[PDB]
């Protein structure tokens, strides 16, 4: 439903994930750390004992309604998604896993190159049209991508897909594809992208004309 | 130690029925309680059942309620998971995990296995369509163009896109495949190089596919 | 200005009624399960809709210069409410009845599409009860070229008695014992309700209290036993309400789990374990009260809603209805009756304007809204 | 009566704004605290916002040095979500919120010259930190020379 939160911090922060519960959390809450690929790995249980293989720098909070994850000295291993196990509540199911606050290395921020791909040859005699609209090495990961067509906005017909954070340069990368038949392919002829993002003052257009 | 091994997932078309195994190994499994847990892919951990097999007690999920019938075999040490009338949502990864006391699934799940794929979609297994991404004729002459290859309504994951069979590495992002509505996945692997090279550096993408045992490879030119 | 002051009163109740009524349909579209309200609503809007023409005639004191189809029409129409209205709060009253004495029995007839036939059922029998008005509609040969447009008996000497009782007894009379007849079984039963949950949740503090105490694996077993059948006790029981079947009873799946789970390990001996595996009910019992109340508070309001929605009807036109049953002794009006039967009236119209109010009043979320407003517009 | 009055009035949009409590609309920001300082020195920037709580969006800072485009300078996201800086600014800068006077800083550190420029502020509409920016202050023009 909500996507996994985003938490920029570097080696060395200390970081406070925080989940927040509907009533009054009693050491209920257990924090389970999942790196891309694998399986979840318990942190800390009963809310403020330590598990047995986690270093004393993970060490779980409880202020009012919220509950916190405290990481005194962030190390490279620990950058992973972290869920909250929220405490029961009458009617719900047995155990319901909050949304995830993803850590993620923090790097100065990049503007995002914008690509645009026009549909080729090949492409357009299988009846379906396809434009890709390419953000190249942006930092943060938060950005928007606008689809116009004969400067009128699109929506529902495009898909999105953003790589993960890249080893080397701490990077990302994302790509749009707008999905349209031949028919309706050939009733335009101006196809842009508008490309907002946090390092941007104003937006990026790029655009092609068919033909 | 405790280990969590399964098995079972695969390929199934929607109201088919599908039965995951958890064996379980360095501990018995009557005196404990196994949960399943499944994470779509992009999604966050979802819960789905549970059993308790000294007691017999029965959990679910409302989304599965009715759906699926977890039990257990204390004389092969396993746990299941009885899938029936199987949606599209029902793609996920599937864990089965434990907690340290049979009673303490609120104080966390200490112990998970690696996970099964369950793939639900009534497509066939299809070879990919591919198609190139130009790179720009007008482009700046002293920085950087990317091309690439768009590879188009394939079935079932995943084909491994490489570029001059290996030799080209760098730039080259292989974008994770979206699920389109008509059911067959799609992805771009597009590669940015020097606008000096276009002319001469020759760029071929060499999209592999295994399941259909399709190999293709793709001249992309301005 | 006293001759020119009733018709001012009037024109008041029609232009609070109308945006009255009107933001309460806005807000159950964007308490009572959204259609007898929606329902009762028309029946205002419709009846507020053909006010300003019978004002109109109050100005020309006995002038229809409209139309003799109009007068049928709009006569009907302003006799029409009495019927359709309490035979709306009488549904509404019979609906939430149903739901909490015979909830087993009623299921299927709590139906979307169930209830929206009984409303046209109950408008088809407003119409049915309403013949006389249909048949005794024509214009009253007024002196003159004005005709009045009123009721015209046969024998209006001997004919009136019949009249008033008519509309007294299916309008007022009837509605009003069958209402009060069942809010009294309701809230005899929501209170039985409400002291048996919490009677059954004392059966698990008590007994939760022993197994820490429990020194053998006998008193732990009989003390789960006590929880285990207070807790399915308590989950049967769930089921004599309407806004309390619906969420109280899928936690009595966990509920009942864990207790078999603390019971078999207590049969195995493993009476550590069965302590443990107890002390984990104390977060169930936490999370017990927590929806409890909560329940308990929302089961109260649509109550409370219900009732003071139908209490206003009864209440704004109890003071009319005894004055027209009184009239029946004493034929010849006086001063002081005039001005008491235009003030009964007065109140009664008045029923366009509090139902709205007393319903948004009631909200809690929507009464906050409006607070905010206000400081913002003072500034 | 008329100054001490005025600024209750301006008070009492502070107390407004805090009653609306939410999207509103037309915020409206000021510039101030630049001036001639010699390399190495340290200056300090600040922008009052008025009309709208801005503890719930985040407060970005650009440059745009003559015959230049406006590149990026620091974001300050909403507390807890940390504060980024571009590549130049890394290090030496650093920009902090105020939610209590809705005002923000750009507290800056060994400056050279080449950072002579005007550092226009901006307030992120989206609440997502999507970049979608619709407002910006006048500018304070900032010039390092000895
Ligand atoms: C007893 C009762 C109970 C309920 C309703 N239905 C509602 O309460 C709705 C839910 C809002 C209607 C009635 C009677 C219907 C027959 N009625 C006769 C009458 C009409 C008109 C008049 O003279 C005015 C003419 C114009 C006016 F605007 C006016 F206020 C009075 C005198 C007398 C009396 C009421």
């Amino acid at each position: 439903t909500q996507s996994p939160s985003s938490l920029s911090a570097s080696v060395g922060d200390r970081v406070t994930i925080t989940c927040r519960a509907s009533q009054s959390v009693s050491s209920a809450v257990a924090w389970y750390q999942q790196k891309p690929g694998k399986a979840p790995k318990l942190l800390i249980y009963s809310a403020s004992s330590l598990y047995s293989g986690v270093p004393s720098r993970f060490s779980g909070s409880r202020s009012g309604t919220d509950f916190t994850l405290t990481i005194s000295s962030l190390q490279p291993e620990d950058f992973a998604t972290y869920y909250c196990q929220q405490p029961w509540s009458w009617g719900s199911a047995l155990i319901t896993f909050g949304q995830g606050t993803k850590v993620e290395i923090k790097r100065t921020v990049a503007a995002p190159s914008v690509f645009i791909f026009p549909p080729s040859d090949s492409q357009l005699k299988s009846g379906t049209a396809s434009v890709v609209c390419l953000l190249n090495n942006f930092y943060p990961r938060e950005a928007k991508v606008q689809w116009k067509v004969d400067n009128a906005l699109q929506s529902g017909n495009s898909q999105e897909s953003v790589t993960e954070q890249d080893s080397k340069d701490s990077t990302y990368s994302l790509s749009s594809t707008l999905t349209l038949s031949k028919a309706d392919y050939e009733k335009h002829k101006v196809y842009a992208c508008e490309v907002t993002h946090q390092g941007l003052s104003s937006p990026v257009t790029k655009s092609f004309n068919r033909g | 130690e405790v280990q969590l091994v399964e098995s079972g997932g695969g390929l199934v078309q929607p109201g088919g029925s599908l039965r995951l195994s958890c064996a379980a190994s360095g501990f018995n499994i009557y005196y404990s309680s196994m949960h399943w847990v499944r994470q779509a892919p992009g999604k966050g951990l979802e819960w789905v059942a549970s059993i308790s097999p000294y007691s017999g007690s029965t959990y679910y999920a409302d989304s599965v309620k009715g759906r699926f019938t977890i039990s257990a075999d204390t004389s092969k040490n396993t746990a299941y998971l009885q899938m029936n009338s199987l949606r599209a949502e029902d793609t996920a990864v599937y864990y089965c995990a434990r907690p340290w006391y049979p009673w303490s699934y609120w104080s966390g799940l200490d112990y998970w296995g690696q996970g099964t794929l369950v793939t639900v979609s009534s497509a066939s297994t299809k070879g990919p369509s591919v198609f190139p991404l130009a790179p720009s004729s007008k482009s700046t002459s002293g920085g950087t163009a990317a091309l690439g290859c768009l590879v188009k309504d394939y079935f079932p994951e995943p084909v491994t896109v490489s570029w001059n069979s290996g030799a080209l590495t760098s730039g080259v992002h292989t974008f994770p495949a979206v699920l389109q509505s008509s059911g067959l996945y799609s992805l771009s692997s597009v590669v940015t190089v020097p606008s000096s090279s276009l002319g001469t550096q020759t760029y071929i993408c060499n999209v592999n596919h295994k399941p259909s045992n399709t190999k293709v490879d793709k001249k992309v030119e301005p | 200005y006293i001759n020119i002051i009733m018709p001012s009163v009037f024109g008041t109740i029609c232009l609070l009624g109308i945006i009255g009524n009107s933001t309460v349909i806005f807000a159950v579209v964007k308490n009572v399960p959204d259609i007898f309200i929606i329902n009762l609503s028309v029946v205002d809007l419709l009846f507020l809709l053909g006010m300003p023409f019978m004002i109109h005639q109050l100005m020309g004191n006995g002038v229809w210069h409209f139309g003799e189809t109009m007068c049928t029409l709009i006569t009907a129409m302003d006799a029409n409410s009495q019927f359709t209205s309490t035979y709306i709060l009488t549904a509404m009253a019979i609906d939430r009845y149903l739901a909490t004495v015979h909830p087993i029995s009623s299921t299927k007839f709590r139906k979307p599409s169930v209830a929206t036939l009984v409303i046209c059922l109950l408008w088809a029998l407003s119409f049915i009860s309403i013949t006389p008005v249909w048949l005794y509609a024509r214009l009253i040969p007024f002196p003159g070229g004005a005709v009045g447009c009123g009721i015209r008996l046969p024998n209006p000497d001997t004919d009136l008695y019949w009249f008033t009782l008519y509309q007294f007894f299916l309008a007022f009379a009837l509605p009003f014992v069958v209402i009060t007849a069942a809010y009294v079984r309701i809230l005899q039963r929501m209170k039985r309700q409400l002291a048996d949950l919490e009677d059954n949740w004392e059966t698990l503090n008590d007994n939760l209290k022993v197994i820490e105490k429990a020194d053998n694996a006998a008193q732990v077993k009989d003390a789960l036993t006590k929880m285990r059948a207070a807790a399915l006790d308590a989950q049967k029981a769930s089921g004599s309400g309407s806004p309390e079947m619906k969420d109280f009873r899928h936690g009595f799946d966990i509920l009942v789990g864990q207790i078999d789970d603390a019971l078999k390990l207590a049969n195995e001996g493993k009476v550590k374990e069965a302590q443990a595996a107890a002390e984990q009910l104390k977060t169930t019992r936490n999370a017990y009260i927590q929806k409890y109340l909560l329940i308990r508070l929302r089961t109260k309001r649509v109550t409370r809603t219900a009732i003071a929605i139908c209490l206003v009807f009864f209440v704004c036109w109890a003071p009319y209805y005894v004055l027209q049953l009184t009239q029946l002794s004493i034929s010849r009006p006086t001063l002081t009756f005039v001005y008491l039967y235009n003030a009964a009236i007065s109140l009664g119209y008045a029923n366009s304007c509090l139902n709205p109010f007393v319903y948004i009043v009631l909200c809690e979320t929507f009464r906050k809204r409006l607070v905010l407003s206000v400081k913002i517009a003072a500034l | 009566e008329i100054a001490a009055l005025e600024k209750e009035i301006a008070a009492l949009e502070k107390e407004i704004a805090a009653l609306e409590k939410g999207s509103g609309s037309q915020v409206q920001l000021q510039e101030s605290g630049g001036g001639l300082v010699q390399p190495g020195g340290s200056l300090r920037l600040s922008c009052a916002a008025s009309g709208r709580t801005i503890s719930r969006y985040a407060m970005s800072w650009f440059r745009q040095a003559p015959g230049k485009e406006r590149e990026f300078v620091a974001v300050a996201r909403r507390s807890g979500d940390g504060a980024f800086y571009a590549d130049s600014v890394q290090g030496r800068f650093t920009v902090s919120r105020d939610d209590a006077k809705n005002t923000v800083y750009l507290q800056m550190n060994s400056l050279k010259p080449e950072d002579t420029a005007v550092y226009y502020c901006a307030i992120d509409s989206d609440t997502f930190y999507s970049g979608s920016y619709d407002y910006w202050g006048q500018g304070t023009q900032v010039t390092v020379s000895s």
